């Protein structure tokens, strides 16, 4: 049989083409009877000002509700009738609209995607209906303690920059954003050099290219004009937001140092180090015996309900750290053990646990790129962020290079003696003071 | 509606090399800790004497 | 009997802590020399000279 | 079938009688030092063996206070001495040494 | 087409060593958070939503 | 609720000298600990009254 | 008890002048003090373990 | 430009065990052992035993300790999972290609050599409570458990989760007895993705030759009918209405599958009106507040349950149930267009093809098929099987639901939720 | 609730009434678990003000004079701002409720709709109850006429 | 689980000098308590070195 090493070579190359307006069109072909197609746009809340914050989110609500060719429910009627799935998401940096469909349905699926992007018929009555829907969604998101702390951590880490803003916007923006605000956003941002037609599945690249010229070519043939549109770095702070609510039964805490952006090679080693610390929740089988010292100590001594490590990437910055959920009498112990692990990895990381993290990352990467949809997302996202698709064999090369020395170097660079951003929500009396969290970021013994 | 929470302006209290929100703090990071640790380093030297 | 602490990980862990343990010795040597005014060592030090000539 | 293994057994029986925990109705495994390996082995013991052990130790600590000893008929015979803790203890030692082998890598 | 959860409706639970517990199938609550005020009590002596072993390069 | 059990000073006395669980069991060889304390205060008390004139 | 009696021996020698029989037996008692604690008592414990099949 | 893909290979051994494998040339391998060991095989003396079993997979085996299973799997970045239906348990195992042997060894140990040590079993009992608590945070879990308890006398009435009174009370013997009478050659399937067929066949012949157990897909499930009601005041009422339908891999089950997509399963568009969903439009007509409706379709070895599931406001529940039930009645009366069956056929076909896109969905489909049918049915003959469903068949499935003795479970403020006789 | 529900009879007869009725008589004597902590001062006030009223009350006294009671009633028990009937009428439904225990013993009750209190038919039920057999009459007896 | 928090001696130090919840709030007039302690040990230390020659 093939090895793991051989198996990565046998993964077929992503084919890339540029259309004349600057729309990139990209496809990974497999043998599958189904596909995923979609448009990834370099647009999100980081591009929005104070006054139009939440516009893209508003557009996301309007994108599927009618076009100039397919008014009202006509689009969803066509998607439903062929058994397709039409989906969307919005982050701080990326918007996506994608269709899960039969491979024989890729002609119509590309035709619909173009119709959504170019020809959004934002009828005044529809934008009024969506006002109340988004407002209710804000009330819903208030009850998710995870979503609140991560919004809080962004709001404090990126303090006075566009990365501080939520995707959905404030409620005053939701109730006063006009159609003209929305079309101005669409005009400025939905432009061909900034968006990617991605596909994965049972398709030739040739026909993906054909359909791209067929349906997308009226986008930026002479629309390459106005201030097109530089992002600018976001100042990370080192600060604390503490929403004390003793009426909630569990504390949420998220803590992060400033990460580097999408581009940086340091991400691979940081991800290895994050894998060593890992994740946990209360439904994990066998707690005491888990490899991660944090996960093991948390399970045995009932220190939390869950934790997760993360490395959120933006352009030229990010959030590197962890989040947890615990009882009111446990925040101090959780924070102690978390910080000790960061410190341990900076100073005294060893060969064996780094192998375990390396292996966890190969297993995560490969297990993630499994299905037409995650592969299509990855084609789309990667061309926005790296400008290539980075093939699986390259990641393996980048993973393999990481050893204990790299983990000690790269963790020290971002973690050791750095100011964290801290976000606390719930019963947080026992959340350590910021000075004492700052003091947890170095070791007196080292 | 938790999305109505902005962190208030801290310009009044900020170190001068950290007032530009358009510019990275990582650059002034070594300097700012440098100044504050030099204070404690000199104090320890002073107390040591 | 101490054989628990002998293997590749503890060899790496000792190697990591060696520059630190060396520097903590270097801290303590100078600190002893400074506290006692250790005449033997401080005669070498080209500007610290309380004894004339 | 050995004269010499009968001899070692007779030195062992001699030592057993000299040790004199059997005089208080104790078994050997009642007298073991409670370290972390041993505390866990005790934790792992089934209901009946647990409850027998506490009473034997109760009876011994009672006698040791009175500075008295059981009637000879009621001393635990060396041949009747059940090694009831040992298999659990071996397993607890076996599990720890596996952990310690993993901590080495 | 022989599989109860792929038929989409009846209930399946998953346990693991490294990954969060899962429940269930196709009962509705995807066109139910769409007309809104389904708050759903999200985070009260409770596991993690969305699952994690799905990390990037 | 006992005065002996909850008063912040008597707490210390109770958990050392009164309610402290001790073996049924300990012989005359365990008497020497208290005897060392008696010795300590005897030497303190006489030593004080000698210091008054030395 | 060899340790107690050896300690009793050493306090007897301490009481005597540095002359013929006392120099040697005090040297042997000194050696025995350190040999009992370091070597002989740990070995006794192992033998006792082996005799109980432990 | 991909490689020309390998065919799946499939083997029934004389002892009844089924081996199926696919060499996708993938970086990872997936291996599952599928066992007819789900909750339906419990009885009234051992309820919850298959729950504790589902939680017990990293307890000590013969030459693999609890510590070793956790550490060894994690050292190579692997997973071990156990998923259960009312019919099956499924022990699956993932790693990179190079690491199959160690994870296979852990798998075989877990499934054929568990020790169920008294104290390990004891330390695990509280985990039933945590696991049940987390699962039962979704109101759907309460409803569908109560739905099955209401519907059946027997077997399929059993919960996926341990009854509260049994927590702390399931024994090492009951676990041993459960494995020894259910985890046997003629009740097992060994499926592997990214392994060779000779390696799997070899593993099966060396390590999976057990019998001293039961034979059938069980004591046969007796459909009873009835209703279970749980007062909450949860702001929302969850209700499910159901009748006996068709055993899995009968032709009639496909008719139920298609009717499910006429009436409407899940949504297709993020935030959409569900235009071609006939239940959703029917409720929407006379109800002007937040609701949901889906068709519900659960097919088993020897029975099925078809109908619908509603979420609505407490005061609206009666109206939502009656609008939904009338919409089914209207298809039973024959008001069903050829284009509507065809769209439902398109959703079902595409749904199924998307279902098996990933390794996880492929392996589970191949595993359950091997247990239900004794066979592997490729995608295109499933599609052929769906195509053969006549319009009359879908009318006939709706007729069967409307005329058949009902089962109902509901939870919420039930002050305006109807009983079965009020419908 | 915990103390009361230690008798298996309490579970059974509560479930029996819940099974039997749509309505009213289906309600438990004991608070549903989900309501514990959730019943309010307003709900208590509203309950007293619509049920504790003159036309819903009786004042009985043993070893008191009738003039004293009559006086107490006329001075202190003249309330109305409440409901009228013996209620929303109880709808008999029928059905079964099943609670798995393994309690060594099974408690079962089988029941049908009978007769309203102080109808002639209720006396027929009362007599049939003693044909079939109510409680025992003899300590440790065989219950010969039961 | 912290060494600072559970060690029977450091416990006392931690619950007095480190983790002790104190008002956000207390002014310079609250400095005199520690200053009295400093005064106490200053007088103890000098007083000892005076006692060496008095
Ligand atoms: C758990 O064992 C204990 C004993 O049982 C054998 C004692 O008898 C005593 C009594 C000790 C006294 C009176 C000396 C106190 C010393 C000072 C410096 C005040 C103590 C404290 C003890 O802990
Ligand atoms: C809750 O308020 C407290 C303070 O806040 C104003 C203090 O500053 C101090 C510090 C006191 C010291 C160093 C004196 C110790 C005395 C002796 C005899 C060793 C203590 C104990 C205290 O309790």
């Amino acid at each position: 049989t093939a090895t793991y090493a051989q198996a990565l070579q046998s993964v077929p190359e992503t084919q890339v083409s540029q259309l004349d307006n600057g729309l990139r069109v990209a496809s990974e072909q497999s043998s599958q009877p189904t596909c995923t197609v979609g448009v990834w746009i370099d647009a999100g809340s980081r591009y929005e000002s104070e006054k139009n914050n939440g516009a893209g989110y508003f557009v996301e609500h309007l994108a599927f509700k009618g076009t100039k060719n397919r008014p009202g429910n006509a689009l969803e009627k066509e998607v439903e009738s062929m058994g397709a799935h039409l989906n969307a998401y919005s982050t701080r940096e990326h918007t996506a609209y994608y269709i899960k469909a039969l491979s024989k349905d890729l002609p119509k699926a590309v035709e619909l995607l173009a119709d959504i992007v170019q020809n959004c018929s934002l009828e005044d009555s529809q934008i009024e209906k969506e006002r109340d829907v988004i407002l209710q969604e804000l009330q819903e998101n208030d009850t998710s303690m995870r979503d609140v702390v991560f919004n809080y951590l962004h709001a404090t880490a990126f303090q006075g920059t566009p990365l501080a803003q939520s995707v959905e916007g404030p409620s005053e923006n939701v109730r006063k954003l006009s159609r003209a605000d929305l079309t101005e956003y669409l005009s400025r941002h939905y432009k061909a050099p900034r968006m990617v037609l991605a596909a994965a599945g049972g398709l030739e690249h040739r026909q993906l290219l054909d359909l791209a010229q067929k349906h997308f070519s009226g986008l930026s043939g002479t629309y390459d004009e106005d201030a097109v549109p530089t992002l600018s770095p976001c100042r990370f702070t080192g600060s604390q937001i503490c929403h004390r609510e003793d009426g909630l039964p569990l504390a949420h805490v998220a803590i992060a140092v400033e990460g580097p952006g999408w581009a940086h090679p340091d991400n691979v080693a940081l991800q290895v180090a994050n894998a060593i610390i890992g994740h946990y929740d209360c439904t994990y089988g066998g707690g005491a015996h888990l490899s991660s010292p944090l996960a093991s100590i948390a399970a045995t001594n009932k220190l939390c309900q869950s934790f997760q490590t993360f490395n959120i990437c933006y352009a030229d910055t990010g959030l590197l750290g962890a989040h947890f959920v615990c009882d009111h009498m446990s925040i101090d112990d959780m924070m102690f053990v978390l910080q000790g692990q960061w410190m341990r990895l900076c100073t005294s990381a060893t060969e064996s646990e780094v192998l375990r993290g390396k292996n966890l990352l190969r297993n995560a990467l490969v297990s993630h790129l499994d299905g037409t949809t995650p592969v299509c997302e990855d084609i789309g996202r990667s061309l926005l962020t790296y400008g290539r698709r980075i093939p699986l064999a390259e990641w393996e090369s980048r993973i393999a290079e990481v050893d204990a020395r790299v983990v000690r170097e790269v963790c020290s660079k971002y973690f050791y003696d750095q100011c964290p951003a801290v976000a606390g929500f719930g019963p947080i009396e026992q959340l350590p003071d910021y000075n004492r969290i700052r003091s947890g970021m170095f070791w007196l013994r080292f | 509606s938790h999305t109505d929470i902005k962190v208030p302006d801290f310009s009044d209290y900020r170190r001068p090399e950290v007032l530009d929100s358009t510019k990275s703090s990582k650059e002034s990071s070594e300097a700012r800790k440098g100044f504050s640790y030099l204070v404690t380093a000199t104090t320890t030297v002073g107390v040591a004497y | 009997m101490l054989t628990r602490f002998l293997g590749p990980r503890y060899r790496q862990l000792a190697r990591n802590w060696v520059p630190t343990a060396s520097l903590w010795g270097a801290v303590g040597a100078v600190g002893l020399v400074w506290a006692t005014d250790w005449r033997l060592i401080l005669d070498w030090v080209p500007y610290i000279n309380g004894k004339f000539k | 079938v050995s004269a010499s293994s009968r001899w070692l057994e007779g030195i062992r029986k001699w030592y057993y009688n000299a040790a004199g925990f059997n005089k208080l109705g104790l078994m050997r495994d009642d007298t073991i030092h409670e370290n972390d390996d041993v505390k866990e082995a005790i934790r792992r013991l089934p209901e009946n063996l647990y409850d027998d052990r506490v009473f034997r130790i109760k009876r011994a600590l009672d006698l040791s206070m009175r500075q008295q000893i059981l009637p000879k008929e009621q001393w635990t015979k060396y041949e009747e001495d059940k090694s009831y803790l040992e298999p659990y203890l071996k397993e607890v030692i076996r599990e720890r040494k596996e952990r310690e082998e993993w901590a080495k890598k | 087409m022989l599989s109860v959860a792929a038929r989409s409706g009846p209930f399946a639970p998953v346990l693991s060593a490294t990954s969060r517990g899962v429940a269930g199938a196709l009962r509705p609550l995807v066109q139910a958070a769409v007309p809104a005020t389904s708050e759903s009590p999200v985070l009260d002596l409770k596991r993690s939503v969305l699952c994690r072993e799905s990390l990037r390069g | 609720t006992n005065i002996r059990k909850s008063h912040p000073l008597m707490k210390i006395v109770n958990n050392a000298f009164i309610d402290l669980p001790a073996p049924s069991n300990i012989s005359s060889w365990w008497n020497f600990g208290s005897l060392l304390g008696i010795c300590l205060i005897l030497q303190i008390l006489t030593g004080l009254f000698l210091a008054m004139h030395y | 008890w060899a340790l107690v009696a050896d300690l009793l021996t050493l306090t007897w020698i301490g009481g005597q002048p540095v002359e013929h029989p006392y120099i040697t037996i005090g040297q042997l008692a000194s050696v025995l003090y350190f040999l009992l604690i370091l070597v002989l008592m740990p070995t006794a414990g192992t033998i006792e373990n082996k005799l109980l099949k432990w | 430009v991909p490689p020309h893909p390998q065919d799946l290979e499939f083997t029934r051994l004389p002892n009844g065990l089924v081996i199926a494998s696919l060499e996708n040339y993938a970086p990872a391998s997936r291996i599952g052992l599928f066992i007819k060991a789900g909750s339906r095989y419990e009885n009234s003396n051992n309820l919850g035993t298959s729950h504790l079993l589902r939680l017990a997979s990293s307890l000590t085996t013969k030459g693999a300790s609890s510590f070793k299973i956790t550490r060894g799997i994690e050292a190579v970045g692997g997973k071990l999972s156990v998923t259960s239906t009312r019919e099956n348990m499924a022990y699956t195992v993932e790693c990179l290609r190079d690491d199959v042997d160690i994870l296979m060894e852990f798998l075989l140990n877990v499934t054929t050599a568990p020790e169920f040590r008294r104290w390990e079993v004891a330390a695990l009992q509280p985990q039933l409570r945590i696991d049940k608590a987390v699962a039962l945070q979704n109101p759907q879990a309460h409803v569908i458990e109560n739905l099955h308890a209401a519907a059946y006398r027997n077997a399929l009435a059993n919960s996926l989760y341990c009854p509260d009174y049994r927590i702390g009370k399931v024994t090492p013997v009951e676990l041993h007895d459960y494995v020894q009478n259910h985890f046997t050659s003629a009740r097992m399937a060994l499926i592997g993705l990214g392994v060779s067929h000779p390696v799997l066949k070899q593993v099966a012949e060396q390590f999976l030759n057990i019998r001293g157990g039961l034979g059938l897909s069980g004591a046969k499930a007796k459909y009873h009918g009835g209703e279970i009601r749980e007062q909450n005041g949860d702001s929302l009422v969850h209700a499910a209405l159901v009748a006996e339908s068709a055993a899995i891999g009968s032709a009639e089950a496909n008719a139920f599958s298609v009717l499910q997509h006429v009436l409407g399963a899940g949504p297709h568009v993020k935030r959409g009106s569900n235009a071609t969903s006939s239940l959703y439009q029917a409720v929407a007509k006379g109800v002007h507040q937040p609701f949901d409706v889906s068709a519900f379709n659960a097919s088993y070895s020897d029975s099925g349950l078809f109908g619908f599931y509603t979420i609505s406001q407490a005061a609206s529940a009666g109206d939502v149930i009656k609008a939904a039930y009338n919409q089914v009645k209207t298809i039973a009366q024959g008001n069903l267009s050829n284009p509507d069956v065809q769209a439902a056929k398109n959703k079902l076909k595409a749904g199924y093809l998307m279902s098996v896109e990933s390794s996880e969905g492929f392996l589970d489909e191949v595993g359950s098929q091997a247990l239900a049918a004794g066979s592997y049915t490729p995608p295109s003959t499933v599609l052929q099987q769906i195509d053969a469903v006549a319009d009359a068949d879908v009318i006939n499935a709706a007729k069967k639901f409307v005329s058949g003795r009902k089962s109902m479970a509901a939870s919420g403020n039930l002050g305006h939720t109807p009983f079965i006789d009020e419908l």
